[PDB]
């Protein structure tokens, strides 16, 4: 299998991811997922408010990649791996083998952080991981 | 030789090869007569034609064995992910007393990990064929629908998908495994030509061509580092000037990591030729390599 793919959709991956980083964009974050019945990324939703209001739009049916920018010096970059408590066992082992990929493909992953519930998402414990 | 045939998993009536456990149903393997004498299997064969050098892979070519034990001890890390525990270690009768009675060759991740370093795979497809056993294995025991089998269909898809990273560039796999410094602006020994690559709706954007066939060539992408299929109809050598016109900063980004590529192309080999706008990629194309542009029959770098 080719695994994660990133050519259908690649301009609007790009595009969240270069909100994303841009010091100017309100939006901090970028939340990425899965085209049903494909191993093709698409844009799931992005925002603002970093990542409180990014924990807000995890699905538990889904695996996710969440792109959130956090900053008073230079901003740190976290994927979250997502994965829902109501994955398959089986999706959860092929898409772990994507993780990498993704990192490789949002240039600039500073940490990535494992998530299966919000209560994974915790802003301090990031904070001081980085 | 194993009971269970290597297509379906099922028992009834097999043919036997000669040199590996394995057997196979007729209607599996489509035959269309029977077979006259000693019969060596669809695995055997594919493995005796891809370990012979005068038909070898051109990644096996340039690997020697060792080496690419090396790049499998990589796969095999790559294959371990998150979930893969019933697959790590030999099955214990232990836990299950007629394991013995159904799996007549059995098979998990650390015996391959260990089989690689002894060295004994000598080509990718001997090393998914020993893989499968696995998987052969977990269907025998656990039947088609079971959970574990749907793990064990996952390790062998990945298997599949580097074995053929291998294949596509051994040293492009190497350098991706190792991550060093700037890993992927590396020339390989045969440097793949860089190209303006186009999907739909997409800027024009600077890869190298890993390969053609069939009016496509694979792109692996300078900045974002991924591969894909790209028209070779709309694939130009790389330039000075952009074939058309978006998202400027990744983009600028994706053109100094090209750029450092060029100056390690330009040091490793000598030369590194810019094309004139619009030029379009050919397959096998020399052009960025030649010691003159002007004069194309002064030949190449080495
Ligand atoms: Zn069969
Ligand atoms: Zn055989
Ligand atoms: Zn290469």
């Amino acid at each position: 299998m080719a695994g994660v793919s990133f050519s259908g959709h690649r301009l609007e991956l790009l595009a969240a991811y270069e909100e994303v980083i841009r010091e100017e964009s309100a939006a901090d974050w970028a939340l990425y997922t899965y085209e049903d019945g494909s191993d093709d990324l698409k844009l799931a939703a992005s925002g603002e408010g970093g990542l409180q209001e990014l924990s807000g739009h995890f699905e538990n049916q889904k695996v996710m990649y969440g792109f959130c920018s956090v900053k008073a010096a230079l901003p740190k970059y976290v994927l979250i791996n997502w994965v829902g408590e109501d994955v398959p066992d089986a999706r959860k082992c092929a898409c772990a083998s994507h993780v990498a990929k993704v990192a490789e493909f949002f240039q600039g992953v500073d940490v990535i952080v494992n998530a299966s519930s919000v209560e994974d998402i915790d802003a301090g414990a990031i904070g001081q991981r980085l | 030789n194993d009971f269970y045939c290597w297509v379906c998993h099922r028992e009834g009536q097999v043919l036997c090869c000669e040199l590996c456990p394995r057997v196979y149903h007729a209607k599996c393997l489509r035959l269309t007569s029977e077979p006259e004498g000693d019969w060596f299997c669809p695995e055997c064969e594919k493995i005796t034609v891809a370990e012979c050098i005068e038909t070898q892979s051109k990644a096996m070519t340039m690997l020697t064995i060792e080496q690419l034990s090396y790049l499998l001890k990589f796969a095999i890390q790559k294959m371990k992910q998150p979930g893969t525990d019933a697959f790590q270690k030999p099955v214990p009768l232990e836990q299950h007393p007629d394991y013995a009675e159904y799996i007549f060759h059995p098979m998990d991740l650390c015996t391959l990990e260990k089989n690689a370093k002894k060295k004994m795979y000598g080509c990718t497809e001997a090393f998914l064929a020993d893989a499968k056993w696995i998987l052969h294995n977990c269907i025998i025991y656990n039947g088609g629908n079971h959970k574990l089998t749907q793990i064990a269909k996952v390790v062998i898809k990945i298997c599949e998908h580097e074995m053929n990273e291998i294949e596509v560039c051994p040293e492009c796999y190497l350098a991706a495994c190792q991550k060093r410094d700037n890993w992927f602006c590396e020339p390989c020994s045969n440097p793949h030509p860089l190209v303006w690559a186009k999907l739909k709706g997409f800027p024009f954007w600077p890869a190298k061509a890993l390969r053609d066939k069939d009016g496509q060539v694979d792109a692996r992408f300078f900045g974002q580092h991924d591969r894909a299929w790209v028209p070779i109809n709309n694939c130009y050598l790389m330039s000075k000037e952009i074939p058309f016109s978006k998202t400027k900063s990744i983009f600028n980004s994706a053109m100094q990591e090209m750029e450092v590529y060029v100056e390690n192309i330009r040091r490793k080999f000598g030369v590194f030729n810019y094309s004139p706008f619009r030029t379009p990629y050919t397959p096998n194309s020399q052009y960025q390599m030649l010691l003159d542009p002007t004069n194309p029959s002064a030949g190449t770098a080495k």
